[PDB]
RNA sequence: GCUUGAGUCUCGUAGAGGGGGGUAGAAUUCCAGGUGUAGCGGUGAAAUGCGUAGAGAUCUGGAGGAAUACCGGUGGCGAAGGCGGCCCCCUGGACGAAGACUGACGCUCAGGUGCGAAAGCGUGGGGAGCAAACAGGAUUAGAUACCCUGGUAGUCCACGCCGUAAACGAUGUCGACUUGGAGGUUGUGCCCUUGAGGCGUGGCUUCCGGAGCUAACGCGUUAAGUCGACCGCCUGGGGAGUA
């Protein structure tokens, strides 16, 4: 139940996705803030960072492939 | 959604599909649009975990014994 | 014949059927079975046995290829899905890894808002 | 003015031919008086999954200082340049340095 | 939305010094400069209903501004209507 | 631009009128008119060939540069125009040697706006390029068939035809009947949809419209005897055949296409 | 005159608030081909249906339309309806810190005006999925129902119109005061970030509960408690929200 923002100045970024690749599941999708701690807003900050990730093919949508 | 499952397996071992969404997300969604029933639906569910944290906080009884 | 080597095994098990086909490493398919061919018109296909019974009878008419090791892919929810993973298991197929393309729309068309 | 944070992936045969762009582009944002505060590009990487097919493009970073005229130029030149595979333009994301 | 540099321009045209900005006159300068600003934004898009009711808003709270004035000092409530140029 | 027409007379109860105060009004570009004489529907033999024209208010012709092959120079548009001829505005454009041309005023042309043709040119509405320089998915119309001819496709109000996709040497365009087909990558074609968008909310109101539109009654089959028409006849409203043209072959339905030289460009028909 | 109401300004913050324009991926359908075969589908069981014209299955390519998996949360925003992929543009509000400015500029409102889910209506596009009507199969004593296979309006887009909903915390709006407990979310000040911190205070907010109130259930600082101002509304049931 670690927030990396606890620490982490420099907000949530879309290109440190080896930042981001801690907060998804094997298949490619977001994990909950339940289960993984992080506070709530850096949550929906980081949801969006890996939405934009997403878009600029850092990372899958799914595991398909 | 996908494991290599090396040979010396003998195992079902795929806890990460019942664990992740095969079934979470397929069978419910598989008919019944409705457009409502998620709140409803969403909110008695929500009453229950409410209700199981308040099961938690006065989980002090006696046994009868 | 065409003596093929490996390949994939999709195993699509819906609520009502529950069909095992064999396919190989470019995609083209070898031979097929389906609980509902295999017998058990019915109300019995849509249990895991006939699922097996299909795995079995879809492992005959492949051993004309020599397929070695299968990559099972399974698809959708059901009583099969698992025995028929059994069956492809114990019919003497390497099962080199057990995946899944089960299709999930990323909250895309209406589903049918079918029995009340 | 804005500081708006521009990405481009270019497909890999203009990898090979990349830099023209990034003159042109810095170019534009020149005669508009802004002013460039990155060029990260970072190469070819291969895409998580394959963008129009033929994946593994070249990425190019550039976190611009300027008027929406400069963005309209560079934007309107992505969309119809076809080395360019998606770019996407941000917003103020406050002009940074190097730790990609 | 009136940028910091034009609502300055504003309080020194309309105020007693560059602290005076809560006047009566210089709220309704404000007020009127935004709205003539929006104007054409609704005037464009024609849909922006909750948008729409900030500038409903606005203008009822100019008008209440203005019938302050009106009430307090004729003179520079006539004064104020010529120089923005409302109700003619 | 769409202004229906209060009812103070019946035939005016229901005009619906399409005005455009943005046109010109008086005497159109003198030196790009000529004459045109009715014809009425008689070919050089003298007969009626096709039946409901003739008549209507007399016009002339507006010589509508199609062909565009003034290449390189920039053109500002003079004046919106009139073409009675036609079902599209006409624009007057000024090319900066002292030319004066009339085309098919795009869809968001103005007054002095510029327009450019030319293999350089870039892609505002009203550019016309080979359709191998313009962008794939773009909406293109006043489009060529073959490469110089002058443009064919998409030439009348609020149309437009579609580059679904290109191909080597062959550009595939989905066709306003909604009839994919292929063109000949040099065929130039100006960009954007053609104005008088609005040309089809325009009712004409009355009989008289028509009679001077240039229209002329249409008899139906079941109003003539039998020896005028296959159908006719009858003591009173009788049908009782299946319905067909004047001179026999079938309609409501009977294929007529049948070019067997132009069918290697159909990739669809319509439907 | 005055500042304790009400506003304005300087700095920021959180957000599915709004309108306009691009765009991405999964998925259903369709089209063309490859492999491959007698089944697919559906149900309680079936049958209509689809299939040897070679389907269902698997693969590649292409088209098009709608909604945005996970994040997802009695979480947020909005006056209410309602709003959830990402990106850009124009735009409203809220709120916190400190300081300054105006100096009652306020509250509530008949009539009036505006916004107002879904259905529905007109004009023009669009039409993938779903689906009234409709047709067939099945159930049944009948079955113009549930169920199954299809399927048109419609749902979609622009512009008008309607002006209703259980439009519901069934709780009019504004202000004051009156014990508490645990939460959620968004600000901010202080002390040791001494190392995932501790002490205060603003906003919105969910649940339990005290005095009180209530016919009871219950509400309970977000009152249905104690009051003040203005509005709407009721006066037995049916006839009737009808003529």
């Amino acid at each position: 139940f670690c927030r990396f923002t606890a620490e982490g100045v420099q907000e949530i970024d879309y290109k440190d996705i080896a930042t981001l690749k801690n907060y998804i599941t094997e298949s490619g999708k977001i994990v909950p803030s339940r289960i993984t701690g992080t506070r709530a807003k850096y949550q929906r900050q980081l949801a969006r960072a890996i939405k934009r990730a997403r878009y600029l093919s850092l990372l899958p949508y799914t595991d398909r492939h | 959604i996908k494991v290599r499952e090396n040979e010396p397996f003998d195992v079902a071992l795929r806890r990460f599909k019942r664990s992740c969404e095969k079934a979470g997300v397929l069978a419910e969604v598989r008919r019944r649009e409705f457009y409502e029933k998620p709140t409803t639906e969403r909110k008695r569910a929500k009453a229950s975990a409410v209700k199981r944290h308040a099961k938690k906080l006065a989980r002090e009884n006696a046994r009868r014994t | 014949r065409k003596q093929v080597s490996d390949g994939v095994a999709h195993i699509h098990a819906s609520f009502n059927n529950t069909i095992v086909t064999i396919t190989d490493r470019q995609g083209n398919a070898l031979g097929w079975a389906t609980a509902g061919g295999s017998g058990f018109r019915g109300s019995r296909k849509s249990t895991p046995f006939a699922a097996q019974v299909a795995a079995e009878r879809c492992a005959d008419a492949v051993k004309e290829y020599g397929i070695k090791n299968l990559e099972v892919m399974v698809k959708g929810p059901g009583p099969g899905r698992e025995s028929t993973i059994r069956a492809l298991n114990a019919a003497g197929f390497r099962i080199t890894n057990i995946t899944d393309v089960t299709p999930i729309p990323h909250n895309g068309c209406r589903p049918p808002k079918k029995r009340r | 003015m804005r500081h708006y944070e521009i990405v481009f992936m270019v497909h890999p045969d203009q990898s090979e031919q990349v830099p023209g762009m990034i003159e042109r582009y810095t170019a534009a944002i020149t005669g508009a008086e802004g002013k460039i505060h990155r060029l990260e590009d970072w190469g070819r990487r291969q895409l998580a999954y394959p963008i129009n097919k033929l994946h593994k493009a070249h990425y190019v970073l550039m976190n611009v200082e300027a008027p929406q005229e400069v963005i309209d130029e560079l934007e309107t030149t992505f969309r119809f340049n076809d080395a360019v595979i998606r770019s996407m333009v941000m917003r103020t994301k406050h002009a940074v340095t190097e730790a990609s | 939305s009136l940028s910091t540099e034009a609502t300055a321009k504003i309080v020194s045209e309309f105020g007693r010094d560059a602290n005076d900005t809560g006047s009566t006159e210089v709220q309704v300068a404000l007020l009127t400069a935004q709205i003539n600003h929006l104007q054409g934004h609704f005037a464009e898009h024609k849909k922006d209903h909750h948008s729409r009711r900030g500038l409903l808003r606005m203008v009822s709270q100019r008008r209440k501004l203005l019938d302050y004035l009106k009430r307090k000092d004729v003179a520079r409530y006539t004064q104020l209507i010529e120089r923005l140029g409302l109700r003619r | 631009a769409v202004v229906k027409c209060k009812p103070t007379s019946p035939g005016r109860r229901h005009v619906v009128k399409v005005v455009n105060p943005e046109l010109h009004k008086g005497k159109p570009f003198a030196p790009l008119l000529e004459k045109n004489s009715k014809s009425g529907g008689r070919n050089n033999n003298g007969r009626i060939t096709t039946r409901h024209i003739g008549g209507g208010h007399k016009q002339a012709y507006r010589i509508v540069d199609f062909k565009r092959n003034k290449d390189g120079i920039p053109a500002v548009v003079e004046r919106l125009e009139y073409d009675p001829n036609r079902s599209a505005n006409i624009a007057l454009v000024l090319y900066k040697d002292g030319e004066r041309r009339y085309i098919l005023a795009p869809k968001g042309l103005k007054a002095g706006d510029q327009i450019q043709s030319g293999v350089d040119a870039a892609i505002k509405p009203g550019n016309t390029l080979p359709m191998r320089n313009i962008p794939v998915g773009s909406t293109v119309h006043n489009v060529e068939m073959k490469p110089g001819k002058g443009g064919q496709l998409a030439r009348s109000a609020g149309t437009y035809v579609q580059i679904v996709a290109r191909d080597g040497a062959y550009v595939t365009l989905r066709l306003r009947s909604g009839e994919m087909r292929k063109v000949e990558a040099d065929c130039r074609a100006t960009l954007g949809e053609v104005g008088n968008a609005e040309h089809m909310l325009r009712v004409l109101g009355k009989a008289g419209a028509a009679r001077w539109r240039g229209v002329r009654p249409t008899v139906r089959g079941t109003a003539m005897n039998p020896v005028d028409h296959p159908h006719g006849g009858g003591e009173g409203r009788n049908f009782g055949k299946h319905p067909v043209t004047p001179w026999g072959v079938q309609t409501k339905g009977k294929k007529t296409r049948s070019n067997k030289r132009t069918d290697k460009f159909i990739v669809r028909r319509r439907s």
